[PDB]
């Protein structure tokens, strides 16, 4: 911990010469009063990489309000929800990436956005994401510029109530391409946790993550 | 053809000339994959009988708000299925909804 003694990423946290994937303590901001626990993805692509959803066995509820989502739950080394306002703080603190891992029965995939942001509170969390690439298919370029939303706080572009009817909690347009904090194993239309181009709309993945690191790093 | 028939029709006036109506997922999918659901209503027992159409945006909001409505007149609607090969499925039961006065 001697190039950045306070590490405000898991990017940071490599370059000091922490390798191997797990649990860091991050500061944000570079702060040592706002320090973080994070899982830290340091193999793929190279690493360095903040893990903040993981969906592999079920055994967590993701359907939770929106103060949950905006706190976070989980226990990171396993199923778990970074949370909504530490999202916002690590991506205001510089220009992030998004990567998405998606792997299904001996299947694998994934999708990077160069840009990926999210507003704080007063936005309702507002999403942006773009910028493309990789095997998963383009997915949630339908998500950018939405609101988050929850089965308690309904922001969506919807009549009905997206998060309560596909029992989850998103960015929710009218509805989704995109579902990974959806019910899991739930093969049911729209239900599941869904990357749309990837395995459409009636198949629930069985291995989700999304995590995040600078970009051009 | 496209699909079997919306299920569990359900409306409910929503403000003084507005209608709030939901539906369920067909449960069967012929060929084409649904692109979206149309709502067809109608006065019941009024002299216009004009037949009026609401399609939907996408196939995944099972719901839609009829504005322009008149207080104090029945209604009757149904809801079917349009597949991406522009055919349109079965269509639901019909539902009789009376606008307050
Ligand atoms: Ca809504």
């Amino acid at each position: 911990g001697l190039l950045y003694p306070f590490p405000k990423d898991c990017s940071q946290a490599m370059l000091n010469g922490d390798t191997t994937s797990g649990l860091y303590t991050i500061y944000l901001n570079g702060d040592k009063a706002e320090a973080l626990e994070v899982f830290c993805d340091m193999t793929s692509d190279g690493g360095g990489w903040i893990v903040f959803l993981r969906r592999k066995n079920g055994r967590e509820n993701f359907y939770q309000n929106w103060k949950a989502y905006a706190a976070g739950f989980g226990d990171r080394r396993e199923e778990f929800w970074l949370g909504l306002d530490n999202l916002n703080k690590i991506t205001a603190q510089g220009q992030y990436e998004l990567r998405v891992d998606l792997r299904d029965h001996g299947e694998t995939a994934f999708a990077v956005y160069d840009k990926f942001s999210v507003g704080d509170a007063k936005t309702r969390y507002k999403l942006k994401v773009e910028g493309y690439s990789g095997t998963a298919g383009d997915s949630m370029a339908y998500h950018n510029g939405r609101s988050f939303s929850t089965f308690d706080k309904d922001t969506d572009s919807a009549i009905t109530n997206c998060a309560l009817s596909y029992k989850g909690a998103f960015w929710y347009r009218n509805c989704h391409r995109v579902n990974l904090m959806g019910r899991y194993g739930d093969n049911n239309h729209s239900q599941g946790v869904n990357w749309f181009h990837w395995k459409g709309h009636e198949h629930s993945i069985q291995f989700a993550e999304m995590k995040l690191r600078p970009s051009n790093f | 053809v496209c699909s079997s028939e919306p299920e569990n029709v359900q409306a409910d006036p929503e403000n003084y000339t507005s209608l709030l109506v939901t539906w369920e997922r067909p449960r069967v999918v012929y060929d084409t994959m649904i692109e979206k659901f149309a709502v067809l209503y109608q006065q019941l027992d009024g002299e216009d009988q004009t037949k009026h159409e609401f399609l939907t945006d996408g196939y995944q909001d099972l719901g839609a708000i009829l504005n322009n409505l008149l207080p104090n007149m029945s209604y009757v609607l149904q809801i079917v299925a349009i597949c991406t090969n522009g055919l349109y499925g079965k269509y639901s039961d019909q539902l009789i909804v009376d606008m307050p006065t």
